[PDB]
């Protein structure tokens, strides 16, 4: 039972974490996940900062998809103050949020395919960041979410590049879909892990790909009527193969479902930039409001107890992947050191929203 | 208020020795090869631009360093002790970043932890910013003539036992 | 609420605080009866617990570790949300953990003990999940001062 | 016939290695783009352009900031409403370039540029002045090593 | 290919203000700075990419102004000058001059570059080692345009 | 694991069997390694003064379970003592390393 | 509408704030025991925070703290 | 005990200075002018060529004269 140190510079690059295991032989049997490495104290500083000052702070959580964090932390005060967003800016927010979900799943499967290369996905990613530069102007550090919608307007080149992104992107996606059917090393090196079912993934804490992996059509934005999700084409992954390749088909189907949503929303266009802007500064109320949105990892959440002041009295975040991290102590029992790379890939986690 | 160096002379003042010093310094300024050290928001530049933690002396700290990260970080600098230095490439390796006031478990820069040559603007710039940073580091090492191989150990220690109370 | 006058009305303290902002409901529950109350709300239709919220109103006074338990499932979509309000104080941090039955509450109760210091039982490994194990004091409570540490200043 | 099943597994493996080798051989034909060193639009939010005489009053840069970094000393001059502003000190090590007061300025003298080459040798050098923040950075068309960056188009294949 | 021609040292001891026209092709710039350092001199660094009012920064004890993060006050203190304290940063007597290595030719008004060439001749222990807007070769023309 | 220290610039706890510089194995002998990076002057009499001050601080600040939090506290106020000693001019800088970043700020004209 | 004004020095005794954690680090020590914290906001309770130490603030009872004087300290 | 050649000088030294002088600038020039205009078959054979033709490039590695003017500019330095 030689204790692994599981150091800060991992052989993989998926964050800094600590997974000391007794590992009798090569079989790992007992996990003790030590965290607190990428920690910044978001709750107390968010109690010490306003919404327009913790609004630059929402970038250090799920920075592979930064639209979700600022999206939920601006959708908090919109439903809190009951201020209506017009349909145009809300649908463009839906388009860019699904594009960030696309970016999150491809930036998962990039380094996951690198561990188990970079320019096989970067030939898409250069046009993806060109879309981010034509949408807000930054690469992943955007500050463009207001109460009335997008802080700016879409330029006349971004809608043309958004029309071109579908037949720029879906063809290389379906050229990348047939690899797991062709290449048997993904049928023999990541096949098998992920043995949890649906009645158990509901039982512990799970959401997102680990909950859809069992053949459950789960969606917050389908159950909760949000952003007119029943107008668009939906196909939530009812893939019941359980394992890690079931999760890969889950993520391919989620990317293709977002492609279908954006492709139906290419020519929608139902309406200004910011509705209800009389003054630059405002405040918040005091309610008992827990707002949640469909994360790419499953139910990102914002807890809020107001102060009727410039600062929020309570600001607690429920990150999706940190609740997802609870299952590895149970998904460690009968695997190997060559398996934990596939495990910490298939969790689909970065340490930005973990410690926070 | 500073100290005083020795500054006696330059003993290696032949043409062959200064030629070899210039060529070794320019080749030292040519072969960066970092250990990557991503695992944060500055990992995203690696896909656009080893594993032995004693090998690559020319590492740049492209990560958000915290107080719990600090013992492994100073141990890793002990694993890169003499030849080369580190490059701060996240405002949190410089000033603590965006949480420079109120964060308890985040160090206000690694400028109180490790010698740093170059300070970046911080939050993920364009992928040619790291190229300009390693070019400016190459200009820095080109100024260095390997200090004419001039060496001092302090070795401060007490052999009196502390008033310990373990678990 | 629904279950406060139908299931917890048969000899349990489901002390309601009214309705919440959208559809949730806050019901005050004492730590004394909290594990059996958790099992009773578990065998009701409610299975999915997420976002244990440890809010620190009245610093030096009342301390709470509320829940957001609902009844989502695979085929049905009857999302009935409720806040199980458990309460404590600074002098009494003793609270029962649900980690004996709901064994996914490791990280949640460890963060609650890590940021407030709420003393727990029936828990397999209660450790400081974000801070070092030598660390004293708790930052999330509003009566806390970060001591004279040079890494907290720029200088 | 278990070794026959091993052979059939390796036949499917060799078919997959050949097909993926064709895929990667086609992936190696990404010749026109090749992003590298030189040897965007207006919202780059890089180096922030500042104007001194258009900067007058209401100190919102110090208020809407997530860290409250700006340090501007001011003494009121009588009967003319002039604050006598001096030493617009911005530390870019403190600064995030997150851009609140760039668009939230009542004067709107705070504008962004495309400069990001501020990698410096010392942290005390980063404390910049008001005249250093009024510099036009670069006209990137006018370099002998920088061509036209593919802003509007993509995969042009015109350099060769 | 390696000049090994100390004519740049003759330029820095004759004119003491030369635009170092040299690319971003690695560190082919500090070798003459290394030859000035091996001559007994001391060379320190500056950059004009964020240096404003350069004569008011090299002299006249420009203010410190510590950046408080919404907690401390202004504390308008006077930091020591750039090159006056650098002349005060020569503890032995064998140091013949002080080289001011400047590495930013862009965003530097030609008027202010001529003003900075003034303190290269204001004393006799000031060497200006400014950049030359990144030519392809290694050229050292003098401060003629500035 | 085996390393139990709070190691920063000019303050390194290093509770190990380190009589000279060769590290080892681990015991209650806290070997205070000072100035790894050659940042200041650090004359030997002033180093003896700072080491005696640190000895008095660890003598008066012990009695409680010696864990990592006491190590943070003692390295932190040791760095405060070094900062207030260099601000009064007992510790000058170095200008012999390849950085000389002036980590405690430039001394003013006051 | 409140107890005291905003900007007075806060002196803290170890017995006067015995509800908090002021007796764990017996001896290291602390710094906000003397006239160092300043009142920044008030509600029964008052916000506090040092004039030079940039750390997070805190909320403390109006009798648990004490308005000491108007003497800031820096450098 | 053969000595089939019996040549004293200017047999392989001529071929050596030919391969080390005439070849490497044309090889490096073909590496420059065909950097993008290539099939992966062409890049494949160029990689094989530059692998075969390495140690002649030692006198042409530090020197670089005709390689940066993608305009019609003037030497305004
Ligand atoms: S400064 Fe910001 S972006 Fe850079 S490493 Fe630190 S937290 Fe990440
Ligand atoms: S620049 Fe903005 S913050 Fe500064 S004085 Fe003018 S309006 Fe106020
Ligand atoms: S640039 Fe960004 S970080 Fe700096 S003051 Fe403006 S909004 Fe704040």
């Amino acid at each position: 039972l030689m204790i692994v140190n599981m150091g800060p510079h991992h052989p993989s690059m998926h964050g800094v974490l600590r997974l000391i295991v007794t590992l009798d032989g090569e079989d790992v049997v007992d996990c003790e996940p030590i965290l607190g490495y990428l920690h910044r104290g978001m709750e107390k500083i968010a109690e010490n900062r306003a919404i327009i000052q913790y609004l630059p702070y929402v970038t250090r959580w799920d920075y592979l998809a930064t639209m979700f964090t600022e999206a939920i932390t601006v959708n908090g005060p919109e439903q809190l103050g009951n201020i209506q967003v017009p349909k145009r800016a809300s649908y463009i927010r839906v388009i860019m949020l699904e594009l960030s979900r696309i970016a999150s799943h491809l930036l998962w499967l990039g380094p996951f395919m690198a561990d188990i290369p970079f320019f096989y996905i970067f030939r898409e990613r250069e046009f993806v960041y060109d879309l981010f530069e034509a949408a807000t102007g930054m690469r992943m550090m955007h500050n463009f979410f207001r109460i009335g919608g997008i802080a700016a307007d879409l330029p006349y080149g971004w809608i043309d590049k958004c029309l071109d992104f579908c037949d720029y992107f879906l063809t290389e996606v379906v050229e990348y879909q047939k690899l797991i059917t062709r290449n048997p090393i993904f049928l023999e090196r990541v096949e098998g892990v992920g043995i949890i079912g649906g009645e158990e993934a509901i039982n512990w804490g799970l959401s997102g790909p680990m909950l859809r992996a069992s053949g459950i059509p789960w969606d917050l934005r389908k159950i909760d009527r949000y952003e007119s999700y029943d107008e668009f084409e939906w196909e939530i992954q009812w893939q019941k193969q359980g394992d890690s390749l079931a999760r890969y088909l889950v993520r391919l189907s989620e990317m293709t479902e977002s492609i279908k949503i954006i492709q139906q929303a290419l020519e929608g266009l139902p309406y200004r930039f910011i509705s209800k802007k009389p003054s630059p500064t405002f405040e918040l109320s005091k309610q008992e409001l827990y707002v949640r949105v469909e994360a790419p990892k499953g139910e990102l959440g914002i807890f809020l107890i107001g102060d009727q002041s410039g600062f929020p009295w309570r600001w607690k975040i429920r990150p999706p992947g940190f609740i997802n991290l609870q299952i590895l102590p149970e998904l460690v029992k009968r695997m190997k050191l060559a398996d934990i790379m596939t495990i910490l890939g298939s969790i689909d986690i970065i340490m930005g929203e973990v410690d926070r | 208020s500073i100290k005083f160096p020795i500054l006696d002379r330059t003993t290696k003042n032949s043409v062959i020795s200064t030629t070899l010093n210039d060529l070794s310094n320019w080749s030292r300024l040519s072969s960066l090869w970092p250990l990557l050290y991503g695992t944060s928001c500055c990992f995203i530049e690696f896909a656009s631009l080893r594993s032995s933690p004693r090998q690559a002396d020319l590492i740049l700290t492209a990560g958000t360093v915290t107080m719990k990260m600090a013992p492994s970080l100073v141990r890793l600098y002990e694993q890169m002790p003499e030849p080369k230095y580190v490059i701060a490439m996240g405002a949190c390796t410089i000033t603590g970043g965006m949480f420079s006031t109120d964060s308890y478990s985040t160090v206000r820069g690694v400028d109180k932890l490790i010698p740093v040559d170059v300070y970046l603007p911080g939050c993920p710039p364009k992928p040619e910013a790291v190229i300009d940073a390693i070019t400016k580091l190459r200009k820095k090492i080109a100024r260095e003539i390997y200090k004419d191989r001039i060496r001092r150990c302090f070795t401060t220690n007490h052999k009196f036992f502390v008033v310990r109370s373990p678990h | 609420g629904t279950l406060s006058v139908w299931l917890a009305k048969r000899g349990l303290v489901h002390r309601s605080l009214g309705f919440d902002y959208q559809g949730i409901e806050t019901l005050q529950i004492k730590p004394e009866d909290w594990h059996s109350i958790a099992v009773i709300l578990y065998v009701y239709g409610y299975n999915y617990l997420r976002s244990q919220c440890a809010y620190d109103v009245a610093p030096g006074g009342l301390l709470a570790s509320v829940y957001h338990l609902t009844r989502i499932e695979y085929g049905v979509n009857q999302a009935e949300e409720v806040c199980i309000k458990v309460f404590t104080h600074r002098s009494n941090p003793r609270i029962p953990s649900v980690f004996w039955v709901w064994k996914s509450t490791d990280f949640q109760e460890r963060e609650s003990y890590d940021m407030l210091g709420i003393t727990y039982d029936s828990h397999p490994r209660l450790k400081r999940i974000l801070m070092p194990e030598s660390w004293i004091g708790w930052p999330l409570r509003k009566d806390y001062i970060a001591p004279n540490f040079y890494e907290i200043q720029d200088a | 016939t278990g070794f026959m099943n091993y052979g059939q597994q390796t036949l499917r493996a060799a078919r997959y290695i050949g097909q993926g080798f064709m895929i990667t051989l086609s992936h190696t034909n990404r010749l026109p783009v090749t992003i590298q060193y030189p040897y965007t639009s207006e919202r780059f939010r890089g180096r922030i352009h500042f104007e001194f005489d258009k900067c007058i009053a209401c100190e919102v840069c110090v208020r809407v900031c997530p860290i409250d970094l700006p340090v501007v000393d001011w003494k009121l001059e009588t009967n003319i409403r002039k604050k006598r502003l001096l030493n617009y000190s911005i530390d870019f090590g403190i600064c995030i370039f997150c851009g609140n007061c760039v668009e939230y300025c009542p004067t709107n003298c705070l504008s962004m540029t495309e400069e990001y080459e501020f990698s410096t040798y010392d942290r005390h050098e980063l404390n910049y002045n008001q005249i250093a923040l009024g510099r036009l950075p670069m006209s990137v068309i006018d370099d002998y090593t920088i061509r036209t960056i593919w802003n509007s188009p993509q995969t042009k294949n015109g350099v060769n | 290919v390696k000049p090994d021609i100390g004519q740049w040292l003759q330029d820095v001891e004759e004119h003491k203000a030369i635009a170092i026209y040299a690319p971003h092709e690695g560190g082919y710039e500090g070798r003459y700075l290394n030859r000035l350092k091996m001559q007994g001199y001391y060379f320190l660094d500056i950059s004009a990419r964020g240096l404003g009012d350069p004569e008011t920064t090299l002299l006249k004890n420009y203010p410190v102004c510590p950046a408080h993060l919404g907690k401390q006050p202004i504390a308008r203190w006077y930091y020591p000058p750039e090159v006056d304290y650098r002349l005060a940063a020569l503890p032995p007597s064998a140091k013949g001059l002080v080289v001011w290595v400047l590495e930013a030719k862009v965003l530097s008004k030609s008027e202010l570059q001529f003003l900075a060439l003034l303190p290269s001749l204001r004393p006799n222990v000031r060497v200006i080692a400014e950049c030359g807007n990144w030519r392809k070769f290694v050229w050292k023309p003098l401060a003629e345009i500035a | 694991g085996q390393w139990l220290s709070s190691v920063t610039r000019h303050v390194r706890i290093y509770a190990a069997y380190i009589d000279p510089e060769t590290c080892e194995s681990q015991m209650d002998k806290l070997t205070l390694i000072l100035d790894p990076t050659e940042e200041f002057v650090w004359d030997d009499e002033s180093c003896n003064k700072v080491y005696s001050y640190f000895q008095e601080l660890v003598d008066h600040y012990e009695g409680a379970p010696l864990t990592e939090y006491t190590l943070r506290l003692i390295g932190s106020d040791v760095e405060h003592y070094i900062r207030k000693m260099l601000f009064d001019g007992e510790i000058q800088y170095n200008m012999d390393a390849r950085v000389l970043n002036f980590s405690m700020g430039k001394p003013r004209v006051q | 509408v409140y107890s005291m004004k905003k900007g007075q020095i806060v002196r803290v005794e170890k017995e006067k704030y015995l509800n908090s954690i002021n007796y764990l680090s017996v001896g290291g020590l602390d710094y906000i025991y003397e006239d160092r914290g300043e009142v920044l906001d008030l509600r029964e309770y008052a916000l506090v925070g040092w004039v030079g130490i940039p750390t997070a603030p805190a909320w403390l009872p109006t009798d648990m703290l004490i308005k000491c004087e108007k003497l800031v300290y820096e450098r | 005990n053969q000595q089939e050649l019996s040549s004293v000088v200017l047999d392989i030294g001529i071929i050596s200075v030919w391969y080390f002088l005439v070849m490497p600038p044309i090889i490096m020039n073909w590496l420059r002018v065909r950097w993008y205009r290539r099939k992966f078959f062409e890049m494949y054979l160029q990689f094989m060529f530059v692998f075969m033709f390495f140690p002649g490039l030692l006198l042409w590695a530090p020197f670089l004269n005709f390689r940066k003017f993608p305009r019609d500019p003037n030497m305004k330095n």
